[PDB]
RNA sequence: UUUGCUCCACACAAUAUAGAUGGAUACGAAUAAGGCGUCCUUGUGGCGUCGCUGAACCAUAGCAGGCUAGCAACGGUGCACUUGGCGGAAAGGCCUUGGGUGCUUGCUGGCGAAUUGCAAUGUCAUUUUGCGUGGGGAUAAAUCAUUUGUAUACGACUUAGA
RNA sequence: GAACUGGCGAUGCGGGAUGAACCGAACGUAGAGUUAAGGUGCCGGAAUACACGCUCAUCAGACACCACAAAAGGUGUUAGU
């Protein structure tokens, strides 16, 4: 859907042997707190010898962008599942927030390589602080100085089943 | 009874003293004051339809003197309100009537 | 809204045309069609000069009489593409079918009134540029339609006409908005004017 | 002047239907003017008549009229759903109905 | 004889031009390109109108013939300070567009007695044009 | 074939309506281009303006639209004529000259309306036919039967016969 | 030819155009409202909705059961290592 950021933090259930475990905190781009916790706990059975039964979640927290009407670039690494195999990728996004990046991330993967919600994983997305940096030219394309250009073509969808005149393309 | 007392006037359009439904009217904007009119004397008994037998069948084919000059009257008070402001004695006269392209839902009264 | 509406075919798509003229038909507006050679299809003169020859391939077996017909003119192909599209075998559908006419150029009934189109079939605001499309007067000529040049005569005449009209009614039109701009600035404009006309 | 009118033109498009059963109980009706269910909700609990011809003449009259009223919106384009006293007949799919602006809210 | 091309101008986008808000919340108001996303969309302030800085699709909003000086990337503050400077909201209702736009709502505000009205003056109006009309 | 047939006008009946209820309101071409106005050296020309929908334009007041009076203009519109054109794709329509006549809400007045009783389509459209008037207009063929054989199962076809 | 369960047989209804078994849901006679599975260009009730991309096929493709296609290739085009 339309994506929030949570950091979820959790836990072992504490023991007499061991009281205070570790208290791992992981960010997770999801619907809502259900997804956000289900996810987080699919990720700690990938990582450690851990399982929701076993263990609990202390903390979940909703993080909004600090600055969402800065224009940033986004660096993203991501794992995904094909038909034949598993594949790590790079792409970078030019977009205003984290959360509307991996959305634009989410679509564009499912678009060009046909990879699903449950086949994308997200390793990990980072501002890229300056330019240069920039790797991809379908993005180093919008950064060169007095970016302007034209939109030929406008077509405007009209309301009236019937229209009186020959419409006009000009913008 | 839930009804509304209305005058055209009569001298204007031709609408006698009478009553309507207020579910089969519109309230335009247009106001005009109608103080310094006497309308207590008018009640439900005033108009009375004098109910006809089952026996006096019409087979092929008059009006209250008391409600002439009770007409005559009232429309002389409300003219003299009419007359401030231009226009409404044609407007009033005039009929109403939805032309190609009026939307009803947009229209405001 | 109106009594009859015509709908000048030039520039449309065939099919978004015919979807929009059946659904037209059977809410009850009366529809006629004129340049109908104009009408365009998208892609390739190729490819729908294939679609029609495996159209043309299909006919019943035991005898050719009886079989479903392939009519050759551009207005005919428009009336199969709409006939698709209305369920012409009940009386609703014959009833439909009987409020459309469909020419090929523009008729004399018709030269003289307004002609409209659908913007959501015009096929400049529906494909994006640089897709192929065709003509359907070429494409009807070249499967047997004969009739393709006296049309071009007979749309070349009606053309020079109309510009003889229409010389003289922009002669008018200037006169008249003269003599409106000279007219207004008056006290009647200016209580139209606040009043929004 | 040279027009009368009181009333809103409309169209009975159909019954209520699925893809292969009908209800003619409850019909469907085309308000010009009228694109969205917002617009459409002024028009609800209007009344609506068909008026139709016939040839033998009943009570004085060889005008036939047909009541009924606006219940409720149907779809996202304006139409509305109209039900009557006696169901519409069917073969006026299509046919020109009026609706009134009584019973009036405004 | 010197070479002769149709230049075609329309219209291009970016920093400091003016956009109308075709549909949604704003619907109606004015406000200014502030940066590019990308191909499709652009961010857009429109600080005196009321319209909050966002991300918003070319799609939702019409470009107008105004433009103005701005830096990329530019604050709220600076956005309202430069439209101010250049004034082109009152250049924006001396146009022909604006002047439609308020015709349209004005002849919807219309009540009845005032298209009564309307009519009687067109009437007076048309009465000494179709007089004009007898003389050229 | 006992006064029949067609057209025109209204008079009354019948007959129905795939569905009037202000107006189908006429360039062509392009869409990574145009429209309109203006100017010139008339062009793939210069300059200005417009679009961002018909949410337009025209029409629109009067007993379902009456009876009258005046002012101002010499306009606008309806009806029956009338002069001249143009239109063959399915022309059956478009334009125009002249006079008559009616209305004019461009502006200012006078009289009428009720009782359909608090709504009831509250009836005003066009399609076909018949029968009457009274006014024009014109006075045929086909088939069976007979015959032919360029035809033919029979029908049909091709011929002939005051 | 067996094991567990659910069905059809014995069962109509909405959807899968069509069909014993699939999906949804099981049934007295009616009214109103809301939905399931499935859909909303037209047939056909319902957005020629919104948004991001991809594809142009001189046999495109279009929805589970289900009414078929493989190995091998292509400076076609897109995104990656």
């Amino acid at each position: 859907a339309h994506f929030k950021e949570y950091q979820v933090i959790g836990r072992r259930l504490p023991t007499e042997s061991v009281p205070e475990p570790k208290l791992f905190r992981m960010r997770i781009f999801a619907s809502n707190e259900v997804i956000a916790k289900s996810r987080y706990w699919y990720f700690l059975q990938k990582l450690h010898k851990v399982k929701k039964a076993s263990g609990e979640i202390v903390s979940i927290n909703q993080i909004n962008e600090a600055h969402p009407t800065k224009v940033k670039n986004f660096g993203v690494w991501v794992r995904y599942d094909s038909r034949s195999g598993t594949h790590n990728m790079y792409k970078e996004i030019r977009d205003v927030s984290r959360v509307a990046a991996v959305e634009t991330l989410y679509q564009d993967m499912a678009a060009r390589h046909r990879a699903r919600f449950r086949s994308i994983h997200i390793l990990k997305v980072a501002e890229i602080e300056k330019t240069a940096d920039v790797k991809r030219q379908y993005v180093k394309q919008f950064l060169t100085k007095d970016l302007k250009f034209p939109l030929p073509h406008r077509v405007q969808k009209s309301t009236k089943t019937f229209s009186y005149k020959r419409p006009s393309t000009f913008y | 009874d839930n009804t509304l007392l209305v005058t055209g006037p009569f001298k204007v359009n031709g609408v006698p003293l009478r009553r309507v439904n207020a579910r089969y009217v519109i309230a335009t904007s247009t106001k005009v004051s109608v103080e310094g009119v006497n309308v207590e004397k008018f009640n439900v008994e005033y108009f009375a339809k004098e109910k006809l037998t089952k026996k006096e069948k019409k087979e092929a084919n008059e009006i209250k003197t008391e409600r002439v000059e009770d007409q005559k009257v009232v429309d002389k008070a409300l003219l003299a309100e009419i007359k401030k402001t231009p226009l409404l004695k044609q407007y009033l006269s005039a009929s109403f009537s939805l032309k190609n392209g009026d939307k009803p839902h947009l229209l405001k009264f | 809204v109106e009594p009859v509406v015509v709908i000048d075919g030039k520039g449309h798509l065939v099919g978004r045309l015919a979807s929009v003229v059946a659904k037209q038909l059977l809410n009850g507006q009366k529809i006629v069609v004129v340049r109908a050679e104009e009408l365009n299809i998208s892609g390739e003169f190729f490819r729908n000069k294939l679609k029609y020859h495996d159209f043309l391939r299909k006919a019943t077996a035991f005898n050719k009489t009886r079989g479903p017909f392939h009519f050759r003119a551009p207005s005919r192909i428009f009336y199969k593409a709409l006939r698709g599209m209305v369920s012409h075998k009940t009386a609703r559908g014959k009833a439909a079918l009987e409020r459309l006419k469909v020419f090929e150029g523009i008729p004399p009934p018709y030269d003289k009134k307004k002609r409209v189109v659908v913007p959501q079939a015009l096929r400049v605001l529906r494909l994006k540029p640089g897709r192929k499309y065709t003509t359907l007067g070429k494409l009807s000529t070249s499967v047997g339609w004969k009739y393709e040049d006296v049309v071009a005569k007979l749309e070349a005449k009606r053309k020079v006409s109309s510009a003889e009209y229409y010389a003289k009614k922009r002669a008018f039109t200037k006169k008249v908005a003269s003599a409106n701009a000279t007219a207004a600035e008056s006290d009647v404009a200016k209580q139209l004017a606040a009043l929004g006309y | 002047a040279e027009s009368h009118r009181l009333y809103v033109k409309g169209k009975h498009l159909s019954y209520q239907r699925s893809k292969r059963v009908n209800n003619p109980n409850v019909s469907l009706i085309k308000i010009e003017g009228v694109a969205t269910p917002q617009d459409a909700q002024f028009y609800l609990g209007k009344r609506i008549a068909y008026v139709y011809r016939a040839s033998k003449e009943v009570r004085g009259s060889k005008i036939r009229v047909m009541w009924g009223k606006v219940t409720r919106t149907h779809g996202n384009s304006g139409v509305v759903r109209a039900t009557f006293r006696n169901n519409l007949p069917a073969k006026t799919f299509g046919a020109s109905v009026r609706i009134f602006l009584y019973p009036s809210n405004i | 004889t010197d070479s002769i091309v149709k230049a075609s101008n329309w219209r291009l986008v970016e920093v400091g031009r003016v956009v109308l808000i075709k549909k949604g919340q704003s619907a109606g108001k004015l406000a200014a390109i502030v940066e590019i996303i990308d191909q499709k969309k652009v961010l857009i302030d429109g600080p005196k109108a009321g319209v909050p800085r966002q991300a918003i699709n070319l799609g939702q909003v019409v470009l107008t013939p105004l433009t103005f000086a701005l830096p990329r990337g530019a604050r709220t503050a600076t956005v309202s300070k430069k439209w101010a400077a250049a004034a082109v909201c009152e250049k924006w209702a001396a146009s022909s567009w604006a002047k439609k736009i308020a015709q349209r709502e004005r002849r919807a505000a219309l009540t009845d007695f005032e298209r009564f009205q309307v009519m009687v003056l067109r009437k007076q109006k048309r009465y000494t044009v179709k007089k004009a009309l007898a003389k050229a």
